RNA sequence: UGUAUUAUUGUAUAAAAUGGAAGAAGAUUACUACUUUUAUGAGAUGUUUCUAAUAUUUAGGUAGCUGUGCAAUUUGUUUGUAUUGAAGUAUAUAUGUGAGUAUAUAUAGAAGAAACAAAUGAGCCGAUCUUG
RNA sequence: AUUGUAUAACUAGUGGGCACAUGAUUGUAAGAAUGAUGUGCAAAAAGGGAUGAACCUUAUGAAACAUUAAAUAUUCUAAA
């Protein structure tokens, strides 16, 4: 997986968040599937994505933090985020590298104060 | 950042002290360590430019590294002003070259910051072209400047011309004095 | 109680107009921090009619813009730019 | 003018009572939202103050509209004993209320204390 | 008074889709068509021109096909035809159609007046 | 740890409601039985319901 | 609120003088400008005449009289500058130009009325101290304006000569 | 205090055809070199309302392919209008996203409309188009 | 990562192309001629390069409110 950003550098920034930060994401913007249909991401709706495993949302959170046998189908059931323009905008361009003055490529711990804003 | 414009006193190069060393295998388990100060910005652009440095004199490439740990030095200052000394190797557009400088502040991440002003006269290029041997603080006798040699001397007054407006407003009166 | 101010144009781009937002200029304001205060208050503006009676058309002070103290305002009909650099007052009452 | 504010109604309004010519007031109900406060206060007690809804009148936004001025309530002038013994107190407070509010020009409204 | 008829105001426009050139000449008639040129700057849609009819502009279900008085009309024959709009009193108005005589019109306005039914048609 | 996906096969899945036919006893036919298809668990009459609405050369004649 | 103002332009630059004027017009007030033969213009004499000769050449060659015309007066020559930046062809810019005007040195009504300055465009805090500069009427005398004595004369002497409580108190309380 | 190199930088070398182009006025703190803040600014991206085969997912488009609908003339069946005034024409008003439809007033004087099916000589701005 | 995948039947338009980035052959050279990989204009809206088919941000029904990108903040011209 790390051998396919290198790839795909030019369109991607990415990083390592922490665990409450990772708690902010999922309570505010959350969309399951079940049946091949966006869901509300209630207690109801996660009872027949999982078929009666996992019957709460905080059990999500605890198996990609703790990288556990059930990775694979919480982190597939879920779409992808929809986030805001960030407040305060782009420091210096969009095109260059992090390094070079930009803002693509890998920031490793500091990727925590681009999402805040985008959040 | 009450009276000026720009922080002066706390520029936003930092000193950082890092460590690392290479990833353990089979072969070669234990690796030996090392360790060094660079003055960057935050610890993931000191990161990038200490790998650099390590590609140079050992055949270590950065993909294979693993980093230790990366603290911040910080001086308590009490307020004197000190005489520096910088020596530095600068990037131009036919080669390399190396040079010395002696400059005059109150501590050595602000006396870095009086070498970009000056640079950006005098060699005119980005400030990730420096690289800083080492900075350290100049006792007496060994001050190679006239410069700093006439500053040093003791009870120094000379005065100031006068030429600032005292209000920010778009039109006064004629013979108010703006003193 | 009335405080005078000046119309002095739409919300521009440097070719397109967005005709629903105006821009006022009150009087003695210099700042952002001081400009907003001033935001909630009702302001009038006086507008003919077509037997010459006086007419009058309300509207709220939305929010601030720029860094002297430009005020964004929105009105009920908007106003009909060929009243640029006339006089409209800012009331003292707010409206939320 | 300046108007001491005696109560509130449930109404959305406010009951609010004005100097006349010679020591004379009145009653009336505006909005919460038409007023202005100072930092000037005199204690008058709440439980001599009596309301009743239909003596006193009200006042919209539109100058033309013509009020009514209804026959004063004995209960009134009671509490005028103990409004008008109160202006007497402070030194020069029946100058201060017949003056009228002006906004002074080369200043900021929103600067000073009032 | 019927709360229809505030609702009815909210969706209306005022874009009338004329004709491009149709003040140039007198040949082209301001009904509207669509130009199928080579250069054609309406074609493509650039700012400045005029607009083009699209499906978002359409009205909703509820709103659609209403008078101003908040009833739908139908058009009568006979002085006998209000039969099937009798129980629908409220919802729909009846009007006479413009062949009609003098003599007939008389008949109809004192059958819609013993059932209840409001006629826009007068005079 | 997997769930494997309920596959629902596409000769049970009806697309068309109106016959093409001109005739009103086919049609009488055709809305009884998917009627009573929607409420069955039965597979096979789901398959029925399908097959009366195709065309004619899609059910071919049987000896 | 529009006010009327009359404004001193001795000490100013020429250019930066009439960019904040540009915009008080804009805005609906009135404005006159007093002494415009005494403001400054950077550099040496000899580039600012060589700016000026360039001005001198473009004519029509067709027609003569329907080409650039050159002004030499000072106050007719500073009303070409401050049309460069107003847009003077519509209608929004035929109303502000009817509220300008300006005038040779200080005539006689305005002896009394007061003056103002501009704290952003005066010499002593706009630029660096120690350059060469010219004023703007000594240019104009070699280009052929015929009276630069008199109004030196005139202006200057102008520019020389001006060089019971307590019972009222308690009885109105 | 001066002679040698190196780096940065200024001037000369530098000549054309109607009156001229840093976009222009004009600028020496509106030029050049290097940093940090603030603000303006796109069918972009977020929040709410509505329309298209419970779309929280899809919607541009020349050549080109398919579906749902409006206009005209004649034929079978059913229902209805008209000398207290049919068809045509000229001005308004409402309604439809749109091809279009309905009504009102003036003029004129003898026949015309709607629903379920049928037959085509079935919808013009252009062709150095034809006739007046 | 993808809820489908696979298979048949019938039929239209087109066969004069050009430009940018990387790298080449002939030619003194060309807005010259001819090949290779990617993306565009043709057939693609709005904002910016004063103006421009191809340059830079950028995916598409009718509108309102807030946040940015490309580029800018003496004045024309919104913004120290
Ligand atoms: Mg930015
Ligand atoms: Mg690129
Ligand atoms: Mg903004
Ligand atoms: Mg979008
Ligand atoms: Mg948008
Ligand atoms: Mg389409
Ligand atoms: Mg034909
Ligand atoms: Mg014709
Ligand atoms: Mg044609
Ligand atoms: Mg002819
Ligand atoms: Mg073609
Ligand atoms: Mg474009
Ligand atoms: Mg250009
Ligand atoms: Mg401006």
């Amino acid at each position: 997986m790390k051998r396919m950003l290198q790839l795909a550098k030019d369109y991607i920034s990415y990083g390592s968040i922490s665990y409450e930060l990772l708690r902010k994401l999922v309570y505010k913007h959350g969309v399951i599937k079940v049946n091949d249909k966006h869901r509300k991401l209630n207690n109801e709706n996660i009872e027949d994505a999982f078929r009666g495993e996992l019957k709460c949302i905080e059990e999500i959170i605890h198996n990609i933090y703790f990288g556990t046998e059930y990775f694979k189908v919480c982190a597939n059931t879920l779409i992808p985020f929809r986030l805001k323009s960030p407040q305060g905008g782009f420091k210096g361009k969009k095109s260059k590298g992090f390094t070079e003055g930009g803002n693509l490529g890998n920031h490793y711990d500091l990727i925590g104060e681009l999402v805040e804003r985008m959040l | 950042m009450d009276f000026a414009k720009r922080n002066y006193t706390v520029p936003p190069f930092k000193e950082y002290k890092l460590s690392a060393c290479l990833t353990p295998t089979s072969k070669n388990p234990q690796p030996q360590i090392y360790e060094s100060t660079i003055y960057a910005q935050n610890h993931v652009f000191a990161r990038s430019k200490f790998f650099k440095l390590l590609n140079d004199k050992y055949k270590l490439k950065p993909s294979k590294l693993v980093l230790l740990g990366a603290e911040e030095i910080k001086e308590q200052v009490t307020g004197e002003v000190k005489n520096y000394g910088i020596s530095f190797v600068f990037r131009c557009k036919k080669g390399l070259q190396n040079s010395y400088r002696e400059f005059r502040a109150i501590s050595r991440v602000s006396a870095l910051d009086f070498l970009f002003r000056e640079a950006a006269i005098r060699i005119r290029c980005k400030r990730n072209d420096i690289f800083v041997i080492d900075i350290k603080e100049l006792e007496d006798e060994e001050i190679k400047t006239g410069k700093v040699a006439e500053f040093n001397q003791p009870d120094l007054k000379f005065p100031v011309f006068g030429k600032y407006a005292n209000t920010r407003d778009l039109y006064v009166p004629v013979n108010t004095n703006l003193s | 109680m009335f405080i005078p101010g000046i119309f002095v144009s739409h919300r521009r781009a440097l070719r397109r107009i967005r005709h629903t937002q105006a821009l006022i200029k009150i009087n003695n304001v210099v700042n952002k921090e001081q400009a907003k205060n001033y935001i909630g208050h009702v302001v009038v503006s006086k507008r003919l009619n077509d037997d010459k009676t006086p007419r009058d058309v309300e509207g709220v002070v939305i929010g601030v813009h720029g860094n002297k103290g430009l005020v964004r305002v929105k009105f009920e009909r908007n106003m009909p730019a060929k009243s640029v650099t006339n006089v409209v007052e800012v009331r003292l009452v707010k409206k939320e | 003018k300046r108007v001491f504010y005696l109560k509130g109604l449930d109404k959305n309004l406010v009951l609010c009572a004005v100097l006349k010519d010679g020591n004379n007031v009145s009653f009336f109900k505006i909005d919460e939202s038409y007023l202005l406060a100072t930092s000037t206060k005199i204690n008058i007690n709440v439980n001599e103050i009596h309301i009743s809804e239909d003596e006193v009148p009200l006042i919209t936004k539109d100058k033309s509209i013509e009020i009514m001025d209804i026959e004063n309530s004995e209960k009134m002038t009671k509490i005028e004993k103990s409004i008008m013994d109160e202006v007497r107190k402070v030194d020069y407070l029946k100058t201060y209320l017949n003056t009228p509010f002006e906004i002074d020009s080369s200043v900021e409204f929103y600067s000073q204390k009032y | 008074p019927n709360p229809l008829i505030a609702i009815k105001e909210e969706f209306r426009k005022k874009i009338k889709f004329v004709r491009h050139h149709s003040d140039r000449y007198n040949r082209v008639k301001p009904s509207w068509r669509k130009p199928r040129g080579i250069d054609s700057n309406v074609r493509k849609g650039l700012h400045g021109q005029r607009k083009m009819p699209k499906i978002g502009y359409k009205k909703p279900d509820v709103v659609r096909y209403l008078l101003p008085n908040g009833l739908r009309k139908f058009i009568i024959h006979n002085a006998d035809d209000l039969e099937p709009l009798i129980c629908l009193n409220r919802t729909y108005c009846a009007e006479i159609a413009h062949s009609v005589g003098a003599k007939k019109r008389i008949a109809i306005v004192n059958r819609a007046k013993e059932l209840g039914i409001h006629v826009t048609n007068e005079k | 740890i997997t769930f494997a996906k309920k596959i629902i096969p596409k000769s049970t899945v009806i697309k068309r409601k109106t016959v093409k036919s001109p005739n009103p006893l086919l049609q009488s036919l055709a809305d009884f039985y998917i009627k009573v298809a929607k409420n069955c668990s039965n597979d096979d009459i789901k398959r029925i319901a399908k097959r009366l609405t195709m065309s004619n050369k899609d059910r071919p004649v049987v000896r | 609120m529009h006010k009327h103002i009359v404004v001193d332009a001795s000490n100013h630059v020429a250019g930066k003088l009439a960019s904040k004027i540009a915009k008080f017009l804009l805005e609906g007030h009135k404005v006159t400008v007093l002494c415009t033969e005494r403001s400054i213009l950077t550099g040496p004499l000899d580039r600012s005449i060589l700016k000026f000769k360039s001005f001198m050449n473009k004519r029509c060659r067709v027609n003569p009289r329907k080409g650039p015309f050159h002004h030499v007066l000072p106050s007719m020559r500073f009303k070409r500058i401050i049309r460069g930046m107003i847009p003077y062809k519509f209608h929004k810019g035929k109303e502000a130009l009817k509220n300008l005007e300006c005038h040779e040195g200080i005539p006689s009504e305005f002896i009394n009325s007061e003056r103002v300055m501009f704290p952003e465009c005066l010499l002593k805090y706009c630029n660096k101290p120690g350059k060469k500069y010219c004023l703007l009427g000594e240019l104009l005398v070699k280009f052929g304006w015929k009276h630069s004595k008199i109004v030196k004369e005139l202006t200057d002497s102008i520019l020389e000569k001006e060089k019971e409580l307590e019972k009222r108190l308690l009885s109105l309380k």
